[PDB]
């Protein structure tokens, strides 16, 4: 991850 | 022990990055970490939104490691300078990113160094100003490497992935397939330039000064290309952006991704490349890339246009339409430079222009055109491409077109150039013909029974149909 | 001819802050005066503004904290090319 596919695909 | 990603980018034959600096725009970093300590200079430039200690510098420490870490880095030497544009939750702003890119240009003007690689492991939506800033910083002689984005979407809808004159990297996994996780995964499309390892990438962990962690992302993938670029620019300091991008493409593993992971309309647009360091071997050679235009849109007089870099030559030009409602393509002069222009047909959803751009110095290149009559033109040096465009709604070194169309020959005075034509016909949805090893596909087209388009994929000419004959022009020194 | 742009992904938009981008050949001295003019005209209308940064080196222009009500006024300023509403970028 919230809120942009952040940190290894959430 | 060698991590899978560093083995993956190793060439099939092998044996840096210190006259180059790699700027990193990311979270804060744990510069004490033994992977990167003494290698990364925190500028302490900071411009971040407010949040809404080792979590803080986790992202950027990992990526600083992937580029330059001594145990697990791609360019194990590599001076880095880090700016902080992402807060402790990983959030930044366009405006802050702008100021950091501006900060890099001021530093370069104040204290000139050598080649500069700026890593942008971040994404937000399509931004005019961020794309403008990235392009103008590229035109000032700086290489930008950016992540495609992790949304399993068209990278052209994201910035700075969609940015012109920037190297946009998608992520592949240990099976060489595009990263997918749930509805997320690597972006794709014609704004992606190549792919690099980006799943399960071991690098420095900010939990402790000697710790390591695995992370995935298109940031990790771009970190690979940024270290790859830093080593290329160490070996060949004088490379222009077109010459470095032609080498990244040339040295990539090819046709190794299973295009079925991509949405149907994006398989033709997404390059099938996985980045790799260049081998021990490297004499001059002929590099070409395929450059797809943005879709023209549906207006009845729409034209897509595909352009080469200023120091490339446009050796051929084709067009593609998914429905097949198109009026062909022509080469035109703009600024004394040839571009590739495709025409939409009345009633079609749009077309793509597909340029074939090549580093061919000492080349004087001209177009020979014949109006409708079957139609024929020829050169009178060497034929590199055939093009055709018509005005109607329906139906050696020579080009041949439909009786009702114009045809166009790309003719190049290039001594030291040798070209040959190779044809393949079948009774069929897709017909294919490839150049032999050592030759470069310069021109691809279909003999004039209803064609969706033709385009060069690497050195294979691909013709798409709703007897069909693919025609490949192949050159070498 | 000056145009306004904001992020097409609504949850990534950051209203209240705007990147005023000026025409390519615009000199830093002009950027500073165009920002000062905006502040002036906005104050005559009752709006506090804040010039957070003036750009020069890649793009000329400036970064302003102001109500969006002023976009029509700000678009008519001399040397303006386009204005973009700030938005989020994210670690990938």
């Amino acid at each position: 991850x919230t809120a942009a596919a952040l940190f290894s695909f959430a | 022990s060698i991590p899978w990603n560093l083995e993956r980018i190793t060439p099939p034959r092998y044996r840096g990055g210190s006259l180059v600096e790699v700027y990193l725009l990311d979270t804060s970093i744990q510069s004490d970490h033994r992977e990167i300590e003494g290698r990364v200079m925190v500028t302490d430039f900071e411009n971040v939104p407010e949040e809404d200690a080792s979590k803080c510098d986790s992202h950027g420490t990992h990526l600083a490691g992937v580029v330059s870490g001594r145990d697990a880095g791609v360019a194990k030497g590599a001076s880095m300078r880090s700016l902080r544009v992402l807060n402790c939750q990983g959030k930044g702003t366009v405006s802050g990113t702008l100021i950091g890119l501006e900060f890099i240009r001021k530093s370069q003007l104040v204290q000139p160094v050598g080649p500069l690689v700026v890593l942008l492991p971040l994404a937000g939506g399509y931004s005019r100003v961020l794309n403008a800033a990235c392009q103008r910083l590229a035109r000032a002689g700086v290489v930008l490497v950016t992540a495609a984005g992790n949304f399993r979407d068209d990278a052209c809808l994201y910035s700075p992935a969609s940015a012109p004159e920037v190297i946009t990297v998608g992520a592949t996994n240990a099976q060489d397939q595009p990263v997918t996780l749930g509805t997320l995964g690597t972006n794709f499309g014609r704004c992606v330039d190549l792919f690099a390892p980006g799943e399960d990438i071991i690098g420095a962990s900010s939990d402790c000064s000697t710790c390591f962690v695995s992370q995935s992302g298109t940031s990790q993938a771009a970190a690979h290309v940024a270290g790859i670029a830093a080593m290329m620019l160490s070996a060949e300091p004088e490379l222009t952006l077109a010459e470095l991008r032609q080498r990244l493409i040339h040295f990539s593993a090819k046709d190794v991704i299973n295009e079925a992971w991509f949405p149907e309309d994006q398989r033709v647009l997404t390059p099938n490349l996985v980045a790799a360091l260049p081998p021990s071997t490297h004499g001059w050679q002929l590099f070409c890339r395929t450059v797809w235009s943005a879709h023209s849109g549906p207006t009845r007089m729409a034209t897509a246009i595909a352009r080469c870099a200023p120091d490339e030559e446009l050796l051929s030009c084709s067009s593609f339409s998914r429905s097949g409602k198109r009026r062909g393509e022509r080469m035109e002069a703009q600024g004394g430079k040839l571009v590739c222009r495709a025409h939409n047909a009345f009633g079609g959803e749009g077309v793509y222009a597909i340029a074939r751009c090549c580093l061919l110095p000492q080349a004087n290149c001209s177009v020979h055109t014949a109006p409708p009559a079957g139609t024929r033109v020829h050169c009178h040096h060497v034929l590199t491409g055939c093009s055709s465009h018509w005005e109607v709604e329906d139906l050696p070194n020579q080009c041949v077109g439909h009786r009702e169309a114009s045809i166009h020959a790309s003719c190049c005075h290039a001594p030291g150039l040798e070209c040959k034509v190779k044809e393949h016909g079948i009774p069929q949805e897709q017909v294919t013909v490839a150049c032999e090893e050592g030759w470069t596909l310069t021109g691809c087209s279909a003999l004039p029974s209803h064609v969706l388009g033709a385009y060069a994929v690497d050195n294979t000419c691909v013709v798409r149909s709703r007897a069909v004959t693919a025609v490949a022009i192949c050159c070498r020194s | 001819t000056a145009t306004f742009h904001r992020c097409a992904k609504d949850p990534w938009r950051l209203p209240g802050t705007y990147v005023v981008v000026l025409k390519e050949e615009t000199h830093l001295s002009q950027s500073e005066r165009t920002a000062r003019r905006l502040q002036a005209q906005a104050a005559r209308r009752g709006y506090l503004t804040k010039i957070l940064h003036v750009f020069h080196g890649l793009l000329p222009g400036f970064l302003v904290k102001m109500s969006g009500d002023l976009l029509e006024l700000a678009l008519k300023l001399p040397h303006v090319d386009y204005i973009e509403e700030d938005s989020s970028v994210f670690a990938q």
